[PDB]
């Protein structure tokens, strides 16, 4: 009996409809609320300035036309009806590449609540366009967009809102942060406007707020810089008889240096421009180099070539640019560690 | 013996309605799951995932689809699976997933006399599951699959495995070559949401990380490199290009080692166990000419002004070792 | 050096136009802003476009104004309608990628000489 | 003519039905030329192979009575006629081609004999055994049969030329050698039931002469330059030092070479196991040099040199007689 | 209100026919296009392309479309573009491109009372570039836009930039990570062929590349290391193993410095300009080696058959050897 | 009205008893399609994968004579919709890995009708064909790259194809259309062949094209390190016989030099497991440099003394083996370079 009635009410709900213009497309603007709720915020790639997303992605907006009396108050669709009724054209300002799902069924739900307020909750997966500046490499924190608006509706006709406070509205899952990189602080919820060359558009927003670990860069590229230059540093303690030594010693800390700045710039997208991480790993090359040039200035003031024997003709003294040295470039060095570690952990 | 099969066929599709659920008006159906696993193909820690690709069946009844008069089992084409109720289930974890389609479109229905029907898809999947790397490669991840009905609650449809001890087969016929599978596991509940309440099944996994190609590729060589930094403590000390040359090719081969390491381990940006080991094995490398620098200014500089180098050699093979001993001691318990 | 150097008017009965051009770096991909501070202490949100065209307004002032940028001379533009003698204050050119943003001044990193408007009926 | 023909034939059938659907088995017999096979990806253990796939069987409900006798038509009745749903049962990726025309055929013949064509590239799986790398040979299979047809329902057989093969110089093979081809039939014992499962094995070895001038001769080449050592005398000491060291740091540099082209399968290879005495002859050598300054110089090592150079290479030609000995005759 | 405007949109598409040119025998159609580039999100040198997402719109106006009696935009949703005349318009310089689909397929069919209809499209392109890489990494590349009529000669279809230079805009929008964009050009022509004249436009840029990072990366650490290479030149010709380990590990690190900016930068097989520079200095290098052969051969081997003239000459000839040659080039490509 | 009623009323009787299952002369004769090709852009040859992207027009032409018209034109344009409900001959490329039809904005068919039947069905495709490349002589190599194309269900005795022009100028590439990063397109060849199967006979179009890579690339990149290597290690006979360590350094750190150029001239080159010529050069200049330092071991054996020659007791005579090596090694790797470079630019 129930079953009958709920067939017919199928039946006659799309009759004389027409799927192919607004509700009230001259008696009203046609509000539409959205609720998203992210289950997982994806792995954010540098290189390719991008993130990956996974939403299910809630609207709901009141169709006078399709108001209906059973026994029932709500009503529970196929795809076969929710191809059949008028369905806002949200689209993503800034999607790449974007999925609907459909396994096994196709994922989309369309409820019919008997005042004829539809409600239509469907799951995606986006490959998002988050920009980013990177002058504060590895140091740095920014804000990646998600941005949708009706596509061929505008103000005068589809206005678009949230189902709650707009706050509240867009819900990360708490097991959903799935980063290894960043680590997501929170959410800012706001909604905009655009003028494209064909009208106004109601343009939401929520921006995700991303700051970098890190811990792993401070391992592989910062402490065997660090620890480079202290070696190029520490060469001095060494006699200034033992040319070979010390040659080795230098041009093979240069070579060190050389190995760490192309490894650390390998793991990087190519911008054009002078990271944090650059300006290190260049000062601490030039702390390196001028280490062997010291070592060769001490070089030039040798006049001898046989080491003082541990037991007393002349000999030579520890030169003073090397007592100059073992002062000046460690007190360099620190200068300007606390200059680099004190500028860029503070923006 | 086809006239009348394919009368009965034209009829049970007579008049059927698709967007019906079996007993519409009242109980739940049962739909029973039953998937068998060919493979699991990769396992990426950088996009937090595995893949997986296996044939997944679910049993169900319909009594519009009872037929009598036939003793046989009617296996159909799969064109008329566009032609009946199939359930909405999706998979929560799934990233990216299609049904194959050589030669044809892979499904089964399999209709039995008392209107049970068998539905088999051939699913490759790449299911999402988040990952602590903190102890690579030492670790044991997790991995699951959650199955779940889309837009029917607990009211109108229920889920059960299919053989609920024994329904995921061809879990022990796969040979991973980086992981292990321990055992896989198989809760059946109910979730509980503001919508409603939904049927959700999950397999789950647990991997083991097989650790023979980190210790013969990445542990041993730091192991025999910072242990030929010490040979420079049975050099005699006026020797300088001796101790230097080694302490300083030492220290470049571990940052060779370290880069490369960078380069082909998948580069995940925090701190993971390898991290700290091959930090601390080049600290070791690191004190290892410090020493030699720390003799060579004691005998060569604070000669003049009159601390003795032999002392500081013997001690040094004490302390080394013995403290490289310790290092390993802490770090082979703690990550274990 | 970045250089957020304001201009236009400060005294009414009608319309205004305040711009704020910008010179040090090109803030294309950086989100320009426009503030409002009264006697009173109060560093309030009026306008901001983003890199991807797209307006947001302050809560008070929504629908009056309307704020647009030149993308190529590194400008931008806030018009001002319909004056309110409560429209008396100093307003801010600010520039940023906003963190915990658009609405908060702890984001824009960048900032105008700041310019009193003086309305009054 | 013909489009009556066809018209008469497509009239009250249901492609929902197998062909004798309570009557017998439908005997398939199915044949395959195998265009090229791809390159064998030994990470994601897949193969690239590319076959036209032919099926035969009598459709008696197809049957026509006329002076044509064949039917030699498009790929426009292949949705309307029961095709046979053959899945390949180790195929991760397969696509028939859709350029510029569907790549299917249908033969009909008046009996009803029917014949099914379709052009497929298969990323197969197979797994590769990685003992003896890079020595090693493998048998990558092809497996299939009927998705939802058991074995009471649907039987493959193969015909008398089962596999037809191509020239194997036109082939994207570039690391193995095609030595071997065999089919099969088993039938498996799935939950749905009984399958009858064909397979075409694949036999497949190595071209080994690249590892040989890549790894093979630097290695010991390497391991004999750390041998030179030994004949330059005591009291040069840095020189010693630097040979042993540099000679270490050289052998690092082709450790990075030992795991190229591989999964990261955790056992021992013979490449890994080449690469790592190496390694360790060349750790010797160095801590040779290191208890020969100390217990002589700085307090018989006294004649070790002529000691070492008869040990090491004694040792290292054992090493390689049991190595190659073993690793290609065993 | 509701019911004369969806009785006006079934009887404007009340017989219509989906093949008819507009105007079929009279004037040909004029089709106005417009572009809102939204990013380049790839200019990938490796396979000679740039990835172009846009939202490609067409105006033409069709009298069997014209209603009367609405003052409205008729606005319709994007399922009636498969029940209208569209122009055949496609991309010369592409690939491989898709209108997205998510989460409704993105096409707007917005109509007006003459038959003017606006048909837009968000296209993520991909179009391809003949690269003159033979100055890298100081080139100024061309990558352009092609777009053709595919059925209609220009006895039938027109094609305008709708606005004359300022149809494409958002190019101010966009920017690349190591490009940084001079110029857009907007070109309409007729193309005059054997079967007929078709009509073509051409978005067009140009690209020149930003080179201050490789100042950071590529050039800087070559130049030090020929500069560390000199250093042998004030030590002693006594000191054998000093001056031999600096060149020796001076050409070593030129080859890893040669390698990794092999496997670094984007693998284009063919000579470029930091080729030349890398190997240029690589010579050098390799000559301040030769130097310490030629002392010591002259000092030690012909002995008994200067040394000071030779070092002395040498700290003059090449500090002035290889300023000559950063003059040289970087003149001769800049 | 006049012409659009006339032009409706012929494309709606011109599909009347029409079937597409059947070939024109079904029984009767053979149909005798016309092919041509236009090559636009002949993109990237993949030497990692045998395969090559060639993107073309495709126009092939035949006669159907169940369509033929009457009227004031002679020429009728079609919709691809029309154009689906017609015969096209089943043409598909045989070594064709995946090929794309593309569909921006409209699909890219046509399909003209001229008044005696002759039809018209150009085309844009996109050809990742299969190449079988052979890299015995890389990098001194020429390649064979062809586009075979036949029908797929009908013989040679149902179908022949043809070409459209003579066949020297029917397969005619762009000069804007080389866009080979690595080769030479020296000209395109032809050929009409006939191809057996089991399935019967069939018609197959061949169309060779002829390529040649560029060799300075990896002669700037390769063969100059390499060179300049050996010579470097030649270097070191020119030394006195006493600076052990220093010739040391020179023979060790001179294969540590070549270790590095093989490794990174082989990792950026495709992986057959075969000797190419590039192995070649590369594993006898390693040869070279090795035999470099077992000379000075050579020499070291026969020292007696660790002092060299004052600038004022005895000293050290030169060694024979460094005068004889001089004349030795550098004509060996002039020899080795002659019979390099004679033998394989004959190839
Ligand atoms: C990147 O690379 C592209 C491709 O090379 C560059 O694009 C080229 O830009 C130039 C400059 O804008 C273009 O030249 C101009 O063409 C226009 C259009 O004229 C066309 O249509 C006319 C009718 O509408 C027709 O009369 C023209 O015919 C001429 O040219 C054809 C060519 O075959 C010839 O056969 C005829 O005999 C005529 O000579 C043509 O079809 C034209 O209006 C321009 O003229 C102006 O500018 C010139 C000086 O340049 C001036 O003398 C004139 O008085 C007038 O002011 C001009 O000729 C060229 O067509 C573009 N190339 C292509 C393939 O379209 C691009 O500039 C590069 N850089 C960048 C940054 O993108
Ligand atoms: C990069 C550094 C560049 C430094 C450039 C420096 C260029 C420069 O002119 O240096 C001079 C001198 C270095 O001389 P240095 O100590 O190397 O050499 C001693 C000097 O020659 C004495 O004159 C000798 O004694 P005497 O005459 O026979 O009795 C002594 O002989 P012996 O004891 O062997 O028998 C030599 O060892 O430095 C300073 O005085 C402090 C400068 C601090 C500079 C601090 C710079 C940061
Ligand atoms: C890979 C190369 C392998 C070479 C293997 C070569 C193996 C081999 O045979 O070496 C022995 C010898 C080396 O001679 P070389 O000149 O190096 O050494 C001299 C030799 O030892 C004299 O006998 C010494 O005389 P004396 O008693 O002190 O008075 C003399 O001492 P001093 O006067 O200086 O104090 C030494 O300098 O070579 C040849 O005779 C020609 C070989 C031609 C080889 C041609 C090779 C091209
Ligand atoms: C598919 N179902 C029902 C419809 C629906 C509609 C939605 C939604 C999720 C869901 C899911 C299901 O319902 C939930 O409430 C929920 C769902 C899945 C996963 C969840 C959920 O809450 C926390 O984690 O998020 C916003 O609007
Ligand atoms: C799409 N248009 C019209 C139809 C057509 C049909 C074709 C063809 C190209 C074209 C192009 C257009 O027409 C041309 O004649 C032509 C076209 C584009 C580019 C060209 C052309 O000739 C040389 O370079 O190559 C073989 O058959």
């Amino acid at each position: 009996d129930n079953t009958t009635v709920f067939t017919r009410i199928l039946d006659r709900l799309l009759d004389g409809y027409d799927n192919r213009l607004r509700p009230g497309l001259g008696e009203r603007v046609t509000e539409v609320k959205t609720d998203i709720f992210v289950t997982s915020f994806g792995p954010v790639s540098d290189h390719d300035m991008e993130y990956t997303i996974d939403v299910f992605f809630r609207q709901s907006w009141k169709d006078e036309r399709l108001k209906f009396k059973g026994p029932m108050t709500v009503l529970r669709l196929n795809n076969l009806m929710a191809s059949k009724i008028w369905t806002p054209d949200t689209f993503f300002h800034n999607g790449k590449k974007s999925v609907a799902h459909n396994m096994t069924m196709p994922n989309k739900l369309l409820r019919i609540t008997e005042d004829g307020t539809l409600l239509y909750t469907m799951r995606l997966t986006v490959r998002a366009e988050c920009p980013m500046h990177l002058e504060d490499f590895p140091m740095d924190a920014h804000a990646c967009p998600l941005k949708f608006g009706s596509y061929a509706y505008t103000r005068a006709e589809v206005v678009y809102e949230w189902t709650r406070e707009p706050a509240r509205s867009v819900v990360v899952a708490e097991d959903g942060s799935r980063l290894n990189q960043y680590d997501l602080l929170g959410q800012t919820v706001d909604s905009g406007i655009v003028q494209s060359s064909t009208g106004e558009y109601v343009v939401m927003t929520t921006h995700f707020h991303l700051k970098r670990k890190i811990g792993y860069f401070v391992i592989q590229t910062y402490l065997p810089c660090i620890m480079t230059v202290i070696l190029s540093q520490v060469s001095f303690w060494l006699n200034r008889e033992s040319v070979p030594a010390r040659t080795v010693f230098g041009v093979t800390t240069v070579l060190t240096m050389t190995t760490l700045s192309i490894s650390a710039r390998n793991s990087l997208p190519k911008v054009a421009y002078a990271t944090a991480m650059d300006w290190f790993i260049a000062v601490c090359y030039a702390f390196v180099f001028s280490a062997l040039i010291e070592f060769a200035t001490v070089n030039y003031f040798t006049k001898r070539g046989y080491a003082w024997d541990g037991k007393s003709k002349t000999f030579n003294s520890v030169s003073k640019i090397d007592r100059l040295s073992r002062i000046a470039f460690p007190l360099l060095f620190g200068i300007f560690n606390l200059v680099y570690w004190a500028t860029y952990l503070n923006r | 013996n086809m006239s009348f099969v394919k009368e009965t066929v034209d009829k049970l599709l007579k008049g059927y309605d698709i967007r019906l659920r079996p007993d519409f008006g009242g109980p739940p159906v049962c739909v029973g799951m039953n998937i068998d696993i060919a493979s699991i193909d990769m396992v990426s820690e950088v996009n937090m995932d595995y893949t997986l690709t296996m044939y997944f069946q679910q049993y169900w009844r319909d009594k519009r689809l009872a037929y009598s008069g036939i003793p046989l089992n009617l296996t159909l084409d799969n064109r008329v699976a566009d032609q009946l109720w199939v359930p909405d289930t999706y998979f929560l974890n799934d990233k990216k997933s299609f049904v194959h389609g050589v030669t044809v479109k892979n499904r089964m229905i399999r209709l039995h006399p008392d209107g049970t029907v068998l539905y088999g898809l051939r699913i490759t999947t790449t299911a999402a599951c988040m990952m602590d790397l903190r102890r690579y490669p030492l670790d044991e991840q997790n991995c699951t699959l959650e199955i779940e009905s889309y837009g029917y609650t607990t009211d109108d449809i229920e889920f059960y495995w299919r053989g609920g001890d024994k329904a995921v087969t061809g879990v022990e016929r796969i040979e991973l070559p980086q992981f292990s599978i321990v055992e896989h596991r198989l809760v059946s509940r109910n979730v509980v949401f503001a919508t409603g309440a939904y049927p959700r099944l999950s397999l789950s996994f647990r991997l083991k990380r097989n650790i023979g190609y980190f210790i013969l590729q990445t542990y041993m060589p730091s192991i025999l490199i910072t242990i030929l930094s010490w040979v420079s403590f049975w050099i005699n000390y006026d020797a300088s290009a001796a101790r230097v040359a080694l302490g300083i090719t030492t220290v470049l081969t571990m940052t060779t080692i370290n880069t490369h390491l960078r380069e082909t381990l998948p580069k995940i940006p925090y701190v993971k166990a390898i991290d700290m080991y091959l930090m601390g094995c080049f600290v070791f490398v690191f004190l290892a000419l410090l020493e030699y620098a720390f003799v060579n200014y004691i005998f060569f500089g604070r000669g003049p002004q009159r601390t003795d180098v032999n002392a500081i050699d013997r001690w040094s093979r004490i302390v080394f070792p013995f403290t490289f001993s310790l290092f390993n001691l802490v770090y082979w318990l703690y990550y274990v | 050096q970045v250089q957020l150097q304001e201009s236009g008017g400060g005294l009414v009965q009608g319309s205004l136009r305040v711009s704020c051009a910008a010179s040090g770096r090109t803030f294309t991909t950086y989100i320009m802003a426009w503030f409002r501070q009264a006697p009173g202490k109060e560093r309030e949100f009026l306008a901001a476009m983003d890199q991807g065209r797209i307006q947001y307004y302050g809560d008070s002032v929504r629908g009056r104004f309307t704020i647009s940028r030149d993308y190529a001379k590194n400008s931008v533009d806030l018009q001002l309608d319909g004056l309110r003698p409560e429209d008396t204050a100093v307003y801010y050119c600010a520039a940023g990628a906003g963190f915990w943003g658009l609405r908060t001044a702890s984001s824009y990193h960048y900032w105008g000489q700041g310019t009193q408007v003086t309305v009054s009926s | 003519d013909v489009t009556v023909i066809l018209n008469n034939l497509l009239e009250g059938y249901d492609n929902k039905l197998r062909p004798d659907i309570g009557v017998k088995p439908t005997l398939i017999h199915t044949d395959m030329y195998v265009n090229s096979i791809g390159p064998v990806n030994a990470i994601n253990m897949e193969y690239t192979i590319d076959i036209f796939f032919a099926q035969t069987w009598y459709d008696r409900r197809l049957k026509f009575n006329s002076t044509i006798k064949v039917l030699r038509l498009n790929s426009n009745m292949v949705g309307k006629i029961w095709i046979p749903d053959t899945f390949f049962r180790n195929s991760k990726k397969a696509d028939a081609h859709w350029i510029t025309t569907p790549n299917r055929m249908l033969r009909i013949w008046n009996d009803g004999r029917v014949l099914y064509t379709l052009r497929l590239t298969i990323d197969a799986e197979c797994q590769l055994q990685l003992h003896n790398f890079p020595m090693d040979e493998h048998s990558c299979p092809l497996e299939f049969s009927s998705y939802g047809y058991p074995r009471e329902e649907i039987v493959y057989q193969w015909k008398r030329s089962s596999v037809e093969v191509g020239d194997t110089r036109s082939w994207r093979l570039y690391q193995f050698s095609f030595v071997g081809l065999r089919n099969t039939t088993e039938v498996v014992k799935t939950t749905s039931g009984d399958y009858v499962v064909m397979s075409v094995y694949f036999d497949l070895s190595r071209r080994m002469g690249y590892f040989t001038i890549q790894t093979y001769i630097p290695c010991t080449l390497i391991v004999v330059l750390s041998w030179v050592s030994f004949w330059i005398n005591k009291d040069a000491v840095p020189a010693r030092t630097s040979l042993g060291i540099t000679t270490v740091l050289t052998m690092t540099t082709l450790s990075t070479i030992a795991r190229k082209s591989l999964p990261k399968v955790s056992y021992v290879t013979a490449m890994d196991l080449f690469v790592s005495v190496c390694f360790i002859f060349v750790f010797s050598a160095l801590v040779e040099y290191g208890t020969l300054h100390y217990f002589v110089s700085n307090r018989r090592i006294a004649k070790m040199d002529s000691y070492a150079r008869i040990f090491f290479p004694t040792a290292f030609c054992l090493f390689n007689l049991v190595y190659w000995v073993s690793y290609l005759y065993l």
